């Protein structure tokens, strides 16, 4: 339930 | 932690080479959670896991939702200034 975004 | 301003150089095809967590809806700063090897953030050598991204190229991200920060960051090109502080 965690937001992590690769950029 | 002292604020630092760090320049990275990104070619068009590559990403920034970071993963981020957090943002306003999470009640925490945009935080670097991963530094990907060989990618711009790694090559520049001034950005670390645990650094909060306060601004990028003069865009204040202290009060932005996660997705909006992602969009702003993903729009940056060429030489890119990060304003960061270790949390």
């Amino acid at each position: 339930t965690r937001r992590e975004t690769q950029l | 932690g002292p604020i630092r301003k760090v320049l990275l150089l990104k070619e068009d095809h590559e990403g920034l080479g970071i993963s981020i967590t957090g943002g306003k809806e999470h009640g925490v700063p945009i935080l670097i959670s991963e530094i990907h090897p060989g990618q711009p953030a790694d090559r520049c050598g001034g950005l670390h896991v645990g650094d909060a991204i306060l601004a990028v190229n003069g865009v204040n991200l202290r009060d932005t939702k996660h997705k909006e920060a992602v969009t702003i960051l993903s729009q940056q090109r060429g030489e890119i200034e990060f304003e960061v502080v270790y949390v």
